[PDB]
């Protein structure tokens, strides 16, 4: 029923501290969010709690915040060994449609 | 004869906060030096019967019953004293005559990255009667909107950990609390000291 | 702490497969399951979920009726059984929990079952 779009969908980062992934959904979502995390060929696991909480096992420097409509996560760092997935993932209902997908180049 | 007391206060693992494994003892001698003397007692607060006199009276059946607390909240363990531990999942009862036992503990209960094993009620269709167990994890619901038996947009589930670190602070670090309950005359007395 | 899958294969369209989901550790019979779905070269779907009690069966709008799932706590496992599959189907298949807006249940994933439908 619910459908998500991320724009970027790919991306190239080199040298740099500002690297941001968009996320928006068709229906107002609140604060009900998941972004998680997959290496090649690796089980995902999370990289953020809800909306705008961290999960214990991760550093400091992932962040997002925004709710309701437009959602924004952003990174402020390299340490050349994060460059994998960042896909988006809802809570609201029982459709729960995933999002599409990233990918991280090195430049 | 000697009671088992070594058998509930000290042990490796324990119930979160619904769990409480509810001990009862009796055909016992009651010994009140080892408690009574503290030593690493955080707070030995006791509600009713003066914990000095303990030794003398001939109690007729006692329960012990142990879980966690987070511990900035360990006064919600006494009557008439609402809250989120004390209404959900321990409730005393008004005429509670017990005692509570607190012990600060760090070492033993927070490993390094943050334990994730003391789990503690969060939602309840209605306020719990005292001395209830509660055992069962079905999705509440805030909202009008039913949301079945996975989860929803005003649904939760009922069981949220204390998230534990190994610095935290004074506060906010797990207090294992234990709590001693005697039955009035319901028969002639059981236990009894020296 | 851990969980596996095992079950899976190549087989021809159109055929009974039932494959296992084993967890150990965190207590099983106190929350909900989810499978979820991997193409190759692709992004990732969801499936279906199956409460605590195996009473409700939520499923996507693109499998309904071909899928089922179960649960046996006793022999804490979970059981999915699909049956008319097509070849759109071939992916990889996780046995996930999935944490909504409260750190209570974990998120343990293993590691992934591969199931193409060629033959
Ligand atoms: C639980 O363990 C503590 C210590 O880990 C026990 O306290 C000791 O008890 C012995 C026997 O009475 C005394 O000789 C020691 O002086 C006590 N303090 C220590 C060892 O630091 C306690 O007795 C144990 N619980 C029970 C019910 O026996």
């Amino acid at each position: 029923d619910i459908q998500m779009t991320q724009s970027p969908s790919s991306l190239s980062a080199s040298v740099g501290d500002r690297v941001t992934i968009t996320c928006r959904a068709s229906q107002s979502i609140s604060n009900y969010l998941n972004w998680y995390q997959q290496k090649p060929g690796k089980a995902p696991n999370l990289l953020i709690f809800a909306a705008s909480s961290l999960q214990s096992g991760v550093p400091s420097r992932f962040s997002g915040s925004g709710s309701g409509t437009e959602f924004t996560l952003t990174i402020s760092s390299l340490q050349p060994e994060d460059f994998a997935a960042y896909y988006c993932l809802q809570t609201y209902s029982t459709p729960r449609t995933f999002g599409q997908g990233t990918r991280l180049e090195i430049k | 004869n000697l009671c088992p007391f070594g058998e509930v206060f000290n042990a490796t693992r324990f119930a979160s906060v619904y769990a409480w494994n509810r001990k009862r003892i009796s055909n016992c001698v009651a010994d009140y030096s080892v408690l009574y003397n503290s030593a690493s007692f955080s707070t030995f607060k006791c509600y009713g019967v003066s914990p000095t006199k303990l030794n003398d009276l001939c109690f007729t059946n006692v329960y012990a019953d142990s879980f966690v607390i987070r511990g900035d909240e360990v006064r919600q363990i006494a009557p008439g004293q609402t809250g989120k531990i004390a209404d959900y999942n321990y409730k005393l009862p008004d005429d509670f005559t017990g005692c509570v036992i607190a012990w600060n503990s760090n070492n033993l209960d927070s490993k390094v990255g943050g334990n994730y094993n003391y789990l503690y009620r969060l939602f309840r269709k209605s306020n719990l009667k005292p001395f209830e167990r509660d055992i069962s994890t079905e999705i509440y619901q805030a909202g009008s909107t039913p949301c079945n038996g996975v989860e929803g947009f005003n649904c939760y589930f009922p069981l949220q950990s204390y998230g534990f670190q190994p610095t935290n602070g004074v506060g906010y670090q797990p207090y294992r609390v234990v709590v001693l309950s005697f039955e009035l005359l319901h028969a002639p007395a059981t236990v009894c000291g020296p | 702490v851990q969980l596996v899958e095992s079950g899976g294969g190549v087989v021809q369209p159109g055929r009974s497969l039932r494959l296992s989901c084993a967890a150990s550790g965190f207590t099983f019979s106190h929350y909900p399951m989810h499978w979820v779905r991997q193409a190759p070269g692709r992004g990732l779907e969801w499936v279906a979920v199956i409460s605590y009690d195996g009473s409700n069966q939520h499923y996507v709008d693109s499998v309904k009726g071909r899928f089922t799932i179960s649960r046996d706590n006793s022999k804490n496992t979970l059981y999915l059984q699909m049956n008319s599959l097509r070849a759109e189907d071939t992916a990889v298949y996780f046995c996930a929990s999935l944490i909504t807006m409260i750190r209570g249940v974990p998120d343990y994933w293993g590691q992934g079952t591969l199931v193409t439908v060629s033959s």
